[PDB]
RNA sequence: UUUGCUCCACACAAUAUAGAUGGAUACGAAUAAGGCGUCCUUGUGGCGUCGCUGAACCAUAGCAGGCUAGCAACGGUGCACUUGGCGGAAAGGCCUUGGGUGCUUGCUGGCGAAUUGCAAUGUCAUUUUGCGUGGGGAUAAAUCAUUUGUAUACGACUUAGA
RNA sequence: CCCUGAAAAUGGAUGGCGCUCAAGCGUGUUACCUAUACUCUACCGUCAGGGUUGAUAUGAUGCCCUGACGAGUAGGCAGGCGUGGAGGUCAGUGACGAAGCCUAGACCGUAAGGUCGGGUCGAACGGCCUCUAGUGCAGAUCUUGGUGGUAGUAGCAAAUAU
RNA sequence: AACUGGCGAUGCGGGAUGAACCGAACGUAGAGUUAAGGUGCCGGAAUACACGCUCAUCAGACACCACAAAAGGUGUUAGUU
RNA sequence: AAUACUGCCAGCUGGGACUGAGGACUGCGACGUAAGUCAAGGAUGCUGGCAUAAUGGUUAUAUGCCGCCCGUCUUGAAACA
RNA sequence: AAUUGUUGAAAGGGAAGGGCAUUUGAUCAGACAUGGUGUUUUGUAU
């Protein structure tokens, strides 16, 4: 239906998230992730840092830097959730692969574009309430990423931004929403209604 | 109108395989719109052309075709099963084909 | 390497004096017999009726 | 030479079975049982109903 | 013209090459059965080359028969070519090999003359 | 696959044919082979089946 | 087999010419159908008389429906079953509409609470309680006070598509 | 370097497409809560309304979209000029003032379409070069050879030299 | 059910990613996926049962019909392909080019292989029937001859020295 | 050692992987339907439905099989007196 | 009284897929008073395009999935035999 | 023939090689363009 959705991570569970996006790539449809750093992971904090540091554990012995790359950032920590649910090392996933973006933050120019959502990947559709979760950018920061507060910063300028965007919006939507009320009870807005619009 | 489709279209996601098996001779095919095999009926018998590019000609046209038609639903999330005269080169595991309304049943 | 015939105007011409006659007896039918159908985006051909 | 399925190919049907037209026509795959009102026992049924 | 024929089905267009012939240059492209235990290509495991089966075999009708529909039979000279004379909707006469260029014209003007189709018409054609 | 309660694919273990290449016992085998299919008398089968026999099967009388 | 029917089974001994008319012994089944109720009717029949099936004769199978199969009903259930360290007799009350869904309910539940399957469940009685304040399981009683009223929190819909355009809400 | 190089515009040729065939159509936060509208003696307020899927909204009729006569207006939508901004997270885009011009299906007309012969995507897009038109802009470095030793197996590094 | 009990040495394994009203566990209803399995059809082969000569089909181990089958080491049998030579025959081919050899060039055969076209070449060689054997090679740390990678590599550094 | 079935000699679907396990034994193709196993993605197939249990600061995840015991827990859920 | 469920129809009908094998007739049958026709012992009819690299073949490459290196000894070979 | 040189073609992210299927590039045979429903041979076989 579009050669280019952009999926919000606010709210979303990770492997839930990555699976459906997995088949989205792997299905010919670019789709690009942003606010990764608000993804969502069911369990507690403390019981998915030790998860992570049971992955860190493991690199490569005799030399370091070829090992599992243990990679601290929440859009590359959501990229190492793709791979292993994609065939990366053909070269079918490697194009899938080249068709994800996933990004901290929404850089631009997906700023001024709409960002759609996974209603049954979301964290509050799919987990009982109760359930204790972990968000990706704590859990990133206790790990070793190093931008948690300047992503904080620009989401901080990105809001306002946005909020003086939406502000004009409404009221552009009060306008149309009073115009189509004057231009109703009439004949041509009868008929539509008649024919079912 | 700046529309002219007469087609919808579908995605060919991969061969009609087992877990290590493939089969090329018939191609999964997920049309746009569909989700269920009741409603996924409609589509059996319509033509699916695949219209791809080369980069030299051949009877004056740089578009070359495959044609094939839908054969059977396959699943229970409206994938449809296509034969084509010529079969799918796999490397369109992903790509747009056109599947036609002819021939109609309307 | 590589002409209308004037009998295949004519009858034309005499089934159309026929079919317009009735045509332009209901509203809007002539301007909808002028577009052309086209497959638009979001509609789905197994559930919109012709 | 080729097998051609009964219960279709009505004319291998009548190749076969030659009361299948009448079968056809008096329907006979659809008949009307006759009405009667015979009521079961009450012995039976409140062996059935009981507990 | 030939005589209507089925249409032809080669079963197995693909020529049944041995294993490990483009491996080894020793091991020639010819077909031999693999009668090792321990051959995959005997155990016909999967995703391995196919081994000559008569199930490969093609049709009766359709053995032996060109595109064009003919049986070639190869011929040396007037005398064997006399002998298609009235089989001309089957046999297609072929030259053979070791025919000099000054007699194979005289059979091509021969098998033109009795309307026997030639597979080889441009064999040694002096310019 | 099917449970096979015998032998698949085995010969009769008779002669259909003479194992000689005597073109005159052959010729009678054709004659005799004409009289077992077209007479109803199970003579002519009995004299084309001892046609067949060996030279031990067929001792001197 | 959660399908489930409820069946009378009736059953007897063969007829001999010493002993001729047995003593027609029936007990109802719940079972999916009439194959599994004749022979779950033969394995609680070997559990109490010397018959078997060769030995035995069923004489009736009758489906049974309940006169009153769309009221709200309290269903004792006496139940025995085998579990991995021995065997229980328990006692579960099952409010349903049938007696054959208060089975179905049960066989669920059993599952679920013991792992037990239906192999190792025999139900010994299914009583209807007639009345109210005789229920002692808090789970059935507090669903039988006045003017019941409880919303359902936190609805999640069913998506008809892989994405939403909205961030879905929640409410109900 | 057979008057080299780069950038605006156009024709023409390739090869090349992980796959255009109306539209990425932009708040944030919470979900055991919110959005929208309105009011006030402006709040963690009152009232009304909505959701229960985007099956929406916008756009969408015209020889793949021609020619043309008008009707009530001052809109809509390209293409360029231009007033100014905003946007550094990968900004490279978004918004606005005004003029010019093409179209307008908001409404009424008239002409044209065929023979691609009963379908053949029946070709219209998106990247990068390579030969030429006609305008603009710029007018060098590096390596080797010699030399140094803050360096050095050799390369490299680090120097110096019109 | 979960937790403690529950500690091994490269980093790491429900197969991986991940999964928490599960994508865990127990159970149940269906829907769906697909094996060389089952059914149907075609073709190949084998086996079995048959049919086919009062003038007619190239004259019968042929042709045709019906049906069932088809895994395979060691092994057995059968039908064929190929090489050297021999007896016949094609009044066979050939200096207007035989045999050989090369041919990501065609055709036939399930295949063994055969055939053809082009290039080189220069003197003999095939088809069919049959006979004969020093008759088919990928292996034997096979034999002989030749050629590689290693590899322009190790090395050409004792005897004072040019 | 006994009965039987397999591997040896046997490919194919499944058990990720494996000579033996499960299914099923194999001429060459086409179509359909299933078996064993599965349907989040890799991966074809329901992020289906229903009833519940479990939140683990070494969970658990399918037989062969690639491990876990005694004992204990007002952890929680059912139940018996 | 309906309806659910189970079952039957020698009930009707729509949509799809794959196959077209044989090559005078014979045979069984159906409809028709007969004559003949037919869904009755296997596909014909109509129409269009191209007539060549269009389809097909070979070969190379790419892609999807599979595919361990052969011979031998062995119960077992890809074996670090 | 191994092996090598040049040219041409193609490919190349810790192998290459192979099978099923197709794309793309290169290359290659077949029809039918048949004595053919005939049609006065310019002092009667196109």
């Amino acid at each position: 239906v579009e050669p280019v959705v952009v999926i919000d991570g606010k709210g979303h569970l990770v492997g839930r998230l990555a699976s459906v996006v997995a088949k989205q790539l792997l299905n010919g449809q670019k789709i690009v992730v942003v606010r990764a750093e608000e993804l969502n992971i069911s369990g507690e904090f403390f019981r998915n840092k030790l998860k992570y540091h049971d992955f860190l554990r493991k690199a490569t012995a005799f030399n370091k830097t070829r090992g599992p790359f243990h990679f601290r950032a929440p859009s590359r920590i959501f990229y190492k959730a793709l791979r292993g649910m994609v065939s990366h090392k053909t070269a079918r996933g490697k194009a899938a692969l080249e068709r994800l973006k996933v990004f901290e933050g929404i850089p631009p120019p997906y700023d001024k574009k709409k960002r759609v959502v996974v209603p049954q990947a979301l964290r509050v559709l799919r987990l009982k309430p109760g359930r204790k979760y972990t968000t990706l950018g704590k859990l990133s920061t206790s790990v070793g990423w190093k931008y948690e507060d300047v992503v904080a910063k620009l989401e901080a300028k990105r809001k306002v931004s946005s909020a003086e965007y939406y502000a004009k919006k409404r009221a552009f939507t009060k306008k149309v929403a009073s115009a189509n009320a004057t231009a109703a009870e009439s004949d041509v807005a009868k008929q539509l209604a008649a024919l079912g619009y | 109108a700046e529309s002219h489709r007469l087609y919808v279209k579908g995605k060919h996601l991969s061969y009609q395989r087992s877990k290590r098996v493939n089969n090329p001779n018939v191609s999964l095919i997920k049309i746009e719109g569909v989700a269920t095999p009741q409603d996924a009926q409609f589509y059996l018998g319509k033509r699916i052309a695949y219209v791809y590019r080369a980069s030299k000609e051949v009877r004056g046209s740089k578009i070359r075709v495959m044609w094939g038609k839908v054969t059977r639903t396959h699943g229970n999330s409206g994938v449809v099963r296509a034969t084509f005269r010529n079969n799918l080169p796999a490397k369109t595991f992903g790509a747009s084909v056109r599947i036609f309304l002819y021939p109609s049943n309307i | 390497a590589k002409e209308i015939k004037a009998e295949r105007v004519e009858d034309q011409k005499v089934v159309d004096k026929a079919l317009i006659a009735e045509i332009k007896k209901t509203p809007l039918l002539k301007q909808y017999l002028s577009a052309s159908f086209s497959l638009k985006n979001g509609d789905k051909p197994h559930m919109l009726k012709f | 030479v080729l097998k051609k399925n009964p219960l279709k190919n009505k004319q291998v049907l009548l190749r076969l079975n030659p009361y299948a037209k009448v079968f056809a026509a008096e329907k006979l795959g659809s008949k009307k049982a006759e009405k009667t009102g015979t009521k079961p026992a009450a012995v039976f049924t409140e062996t059935l109903k009981h507990d | 013209a030939s005589l209507p024929h089925p249409k032809i089905v080669k079963k197995h267009t693909k020529k049944f090459k041995r294993h490990h012939s483009d491996r080894y240059h020793r091991v020639a492209e010819n077909w031999r059965k693999q009668k090792g235990i321990d051959s995959v290509v005997r155990r016909r495991f999967r995703g391995n080359i196919s081994q000559p089966k008569i199930g490969y075999g093609s049709n009766k009708k359709t053995k032996f028969l060109s595109p064009s529909g003919h049986k070639t039979f190869l011929v040396a000279n007037v005398k064997d070519l006399e002998t298609l004379t009235m089989h001309t909707k089957t046999y297609a006469a072929e030259i053979a090999h070791n025919i000099s260029a000054k007699n194979r014209v005289v059979i091509l003007a021969r098998a033109k003359a009795l309307g026997i189709k030639v597979t080889n018409p441009k064999g040694r054609l002096a310019l | 696959g099917i449970d096979h309660t015998s032998k698949q694919h085995k010969r009769s273990g008779h002669r259909t044919a003479p194992k000689s290449d005597n073109v005159y016992l052959k010729l009678l085998v054709k004659l005799y082979t004409f009289l077992a299919r077209r007479t109803d008398a199970p003579f002519n089968k009995v004299v084309l089946k001892a046609l067949f026999l060996s030279k031990i099967n067929r001792p001197p009388v | 087999m959660a399908h489930f029917k409820e069946y009378q089974v009736i059953g007897r001994r063969l007829p001999t010419e010493s002993v001729p008319e047995p003593k027609l012994f029936r007990m109802r089944i719940f079972a999916s159908n009439e194959v599994i109720a004749k022979s779950r009717y033969w394995y609680f029949l070997q559990k109490l008389h010397k018959v078997k099936k060769a030995s035995g004769e069923i004489v009736s199978i009758n489906q049974i429906n309940e006169a009153h199969p769309t009221k709200v009903k309290n269903f004792g259930v006496w139940v025995r079953y085998d579990s991995r360290s021995g065997t229980h007799n328990m006692y579960k009350e099952i409010r349903d509409v049938s007696r054959v869904a208060a089975v179905e309910t049960l066989y669920q539940d059993m599952a679920a609470r013991h792992r037990a399957r239906f192999r190792s469940i025999h139900i010994l009685k299914v009583a209807e309680i007639e009345k109210t304040a005789d229920v002692k399981r808090q789970y059935v009683k507090q669903f039988l006070t006045k003017d019941l009223k409880f919303p359902l929190p936190h609805r999640v819909q069913k998506s008809t598509k892989t994405f939403s355009y909205k961030r879905p809400s929640t409410f109900y």
